[PDB]
């Protein structure tokens, strides 16, 4: 999320027991890092190994 | 601590009695609020 130029990022890592490729329940994502970048973004792409 | 004094915590102004906190705080937390959106606990800008 780009919050007024601050590209704030959230994250969370938990264990699971996969059933249908996306387990359900509830969680809460904590903030990872504040990045006062101030650059406009409109698209993205993943970097797969 | 334990004295009625003013505050300026990197702009977080106020006046009250400073005491030891018994609450937790996230690694990025700056300050906590009460039920009325008023500042209750603050992180020192130089100390953890």
């Amino acid at each position: 999320k780009n919050i007024d130029g601050y590209f704030k990022i959230y994250s969370k890592h938990t264990p699971i027991n996969l059933v249908r490729d996306l387990p359900q329940g509830f969680s809460a994502l904590e903030p990872l890092v504040d990045l006062p970048i101030g650059i406009n973004i409109t698209r993205f792409q993943t970097l797969l190994a | 601590k334990n004295k009625c004094v003013n505050f300026n915590f990197n702009g977080l102004t106020g006046t009250g009695v400073l005491t030891e906190s018994n609450k937790k705080f996230l690694p990025f937390q700056q300050f906590g609020r009460d039920i009325a959106d008023t500042t209750d606990a603050v992180r020192d800008p130089q100390t953890l």
